[PDB]
RNA sequence: GGCCGUAACUAUAACGGUCUCGGGUAAGUUCCGACUGAUACCGCCCAAGAGUUCAUAUCGACGGCGGUGUUUGGAUGGCUGUUCGCCAUCUGCUCCUAGUACGAGAGGACCGGAGUGG
RNA sequence: CACCGCCCGUCACGCCAUGGGAGCGGGCUCUACCCGAAGUCGCCGGGAGCCUACGGGCAGGCGCCGAGGGUAGGGCCCGUGACUGGGGCGAAGUCGUAAC
RNA sequence: GUGCCAGCAGCCGCGGUAAUACGGAGGGCGCGAGCGUUACCCGGAUUCACUGGGCGUAAA
RNA sequence: CCUAACACAUGCCUCCUACGGGAGGCAGUGGGUUGCACAAUGGGCGCAAGCCUGAUGCA
């Protein structure tokens, strides 16, 4: 979702705001919702956590105001910007639990975890 | 001072000052050796006395003295503290019970054997 | 204003003589706190050496011949005016083949095919 | 080991030690405004519902308080800390010789 | 035996070739299913002095 | 248990799930003795018998 972006956590060990700092998928993504993999950068945490603060990490995208909709057509929005750190690069979601509700792609096959948590959709 | 400034001021109660921070005011304390280095005496003593940096569980780390002839402390060697200045060796507020956990005691003691944490020897 | 010698490990030298580190940042050069071809570049010639051994897998001393027109000459961001630089961060990935060939393990194809991406 | 004595300060090295402190993080003691669960309580309870002996009850609704959360500022002392200061002792460091 | 070493150490101190102070031995002293250590409280401390301290030169 | 008013299997955040949603003192475990008994005294209930009683009496 291009750089920059205040995302939220949507897990834990590191509240509030979360930069996104890239965008893989390739050269010249210039976005990525959904449920894409985006380099994050913490910014301001709760003082306790095993996550600090300004820790260059990478991450998912769980609820994002873009929309996602596929089928029919109609479409899921939500009006937030969830992240939900991942230990990088042994690649797999860090963290207990996940908050709120949570998308139907997010439950893509290899992730899995996230999904089965957060109670929702 | 008058009777009447007594009455307004007092007298102010004395305050001790522990001489030994093994925090929780603890009677014993144990830790971890950081370094066994040796030490010269101060203003008229002469020798190398044994001393060692330790990380108190306490979460302190100080340095305490090795009481005997010789000890067989290493580095990771958990010991047990217990408080006791050396009027020789400044920053040296504990000593370290010999007997206790890596701090074996001393060998060939026949004398004061129980402050050096050695055994009874099995007299023939 | 200079030059010189000097104390406990060095370094410094009170004495004597003499005429970059920290902070903020994912990253902070700012901020805050302490025509010609000599030359250049590119190539080739000889092969003492190195490469356990073996000149030429890789590289190559001492020296040698040229080619070019090009230097000196006659992907998003942080910093900076910068160029540059340092720093952060068409074709991809996956599955099947096949965890097989290969391998001590660790690991892991070819060929061919299937899906989904920038 | 007594004037070929003693001894001081700058700077430098040695065993040793350490303070001050802008901010950054966290805690205690909070202020202002916004959001605000459960629950008691208050009001409505209507040709909007269920029950009725028509008196009323329940459902439901709204509201105050309210755990807690949010944005800004302040207190705690704990942490770190680029910044700065730098002290006790010393046999043969350096420059002088202050003092006795 | 060791030789300011290795070590003891509560305080004063002991050890630099005759060490009752280190290490062992013989012997001894004290306690005895205990003995010794560390920690803390009171004591000793009339050393916060009411009992019961002081202030010319010691702190005042 | 003077420390961890730390987390607690079993008997007297962690766990289950069909992902929709649910459950959470005595002795002992981890971390930094899982004993016997209603006999006695006391308590709950009962018209009482008696039943319950890790209080308690004991080991």
């Amino acid at each position: 979702i291009q750089e920059q972006t205040m995302l939220n956590v949507a897990d834990n060990s590191g509240a509030r705001r979360v930069m996104c700092i890239k965008v893989l998928g390739g050269s010249h993504r210039r976005y990525a919702g959904v449920g894409d993999i985006i380099k994050i950068t913490i910014k301001e945490a709760i003082p306790r956590g095993k996550v600090k603060k300004g820790d260059v990490l990478k991450a998912v995208v769980v609820r994002t105001k873009k929309g996602v909709r596929r089928p029919d057509g109609s479409v899921i929005r939500f009006d937030g910007n969830a992240c939900v750190l991942l230990n990088n690069n042994s690649e797999q979601p860090i963290g207990t639990r996940i908050f709120g509700p949570v998308t139907r792609e997010l439950r893509s096959e290899k992730f899995m975890k996230i999904i089965s948590l957060a109670p929702e959709v | 001072p008058t009777i009447n400034q007594l009455v307004r001021k007092g007298r102010e109660k004395v305050r001790k000052k522990s001489k030994v921070p093994a925090l929780k005011g603890a009677p014993f304390r144990r830790g971890v050796c950081t370094v066994v280095r040796t030490v010269t005496p101060k203003k008229p003593n002469s020798a190398l006395r044994k001393v060692a940096k330790v990380r108190l569980t306490s979460g302190y780390e100080v340095t305490a003295y090795i009481p005997g002839e010789g000890h067989n402390l290493q580095e990771h060697s958990v010991v047990l503290i217990r408080g006791g200045r050396v009027k020789d060796l400044p920053g040296v507020r504990y000593h370290i019970v010999r007997g206790v956990y890596d701090a074996a005691g001393v060998k060939d003691r026949k004398k004061s054997r129980s402050k050096y944490g050695t055994k009874k020897p099995k007299e023939a």
